[PDB]
């Protein structure tokens, strides 16, 4: 799985939460993310 | 002594303004600089420069 | 990679996890989803519809 | 000037303000007629939007 | 440097992610923003409009 | 991009805001801001 949401507001939040905040999935009334298992986004920017 | 550089000429009107800029933000950074803060980089850079 | 698009999670048992951080205006646009939001190469947000 | 409803997270990432990316590391070495149906097709999508 | 001002995000995917933080009162000058802000050389914030 | 904001409020949060605040993005109903890519705002202040 990759890191897919239904509406851009959770794609805002995961995108200011700290190392690591990827991987968790969240869901909301009629909403949710799911987080990519492997960390593959933070690692692979990580080498700059 | 760090705009000393690159002024060669009467000083540009750009140039007093950097320096003016450069006043302001060291004369609020250095005032009482060893009640403000007290670690040892600091201080020894400080007194270094 | 699979990833999903236009579900319809159940309204008799819907709950919320995020409160505190997210709040989406009341619009049906928002309560039944159809489209999706994914990351390119670079660390940018795309759509698919 | 630009459109009222253009979409901001546009204006999120490093882009092009022209709205439709010219880098001309993409494009094929000295094909002209590609570059200028890169740069002003509208007929065909853009890169990296 | 490029900066968006008098942008209108769409309304019926409108949506809020600083609610616990910040807040404003109900008028429709809020609403639809016609000026923007920015930041001077020095750390002070600038009114265009 | 530069760090710009559409109404005082979130600007005034940007200034309370602890290092790193810059980076971010955050929105509102009909209110943003953008978030400078480079951090240049706090690199360039820190040296006078």
């Amino acid at each position: 799985p990759i890191l897919s949401t239904t509406t851009l507001a959770l794609m805002e939040t995961k995108l200011k939460g700290g190392a690591g905040a990827f991987a968790t999935s969240e869901t909301h009334f009629g909403n949710y993310v799911v987080g990519e298992i492997i960390p593959l986004q933070q690692s692979m920017l990580f080498n700059s | 002594v760090e705009n000393a550089t690159l002024a060669r000429q009467a000083l540009n009107r750009i140039q007093r303004s950097n320096i003016l800029q450069s006043f302001k933000a060291k004369m609020l950074a250095t005032l009482f600089l060893l009640n403000r803060t007290r670690d040892r980089d600091y201080v020894l850079k400080f007194l270094t420069r | 990679f699979f990833f999903p698009v236009g579900l319809y999670l159940p309204e008799d048992r819907g709950y919320t996890t995020v409160e505190s951080k997210v709040k989406l205006n009341d619009t049906v646009r928002n309560a039944l989803p159809t489209t999706a939001y994914l990351l390119n190469r670079d660390r940018a947000v795309q759509k698919i519809d | 000037l630009t459109p009222v409803t253009m979409d901001v997270n546009y204006f999120k990432i490093p882009n092009n303000p022209r709205g439709r990316a010219s880098c001309m590391l993409a494009v094929d070495p000295y094909d002209t007629e590609a570059a200028t149906k890169a740069i002003y097709d509208h007929r065909e999508a853009d890169a990296q939007t």
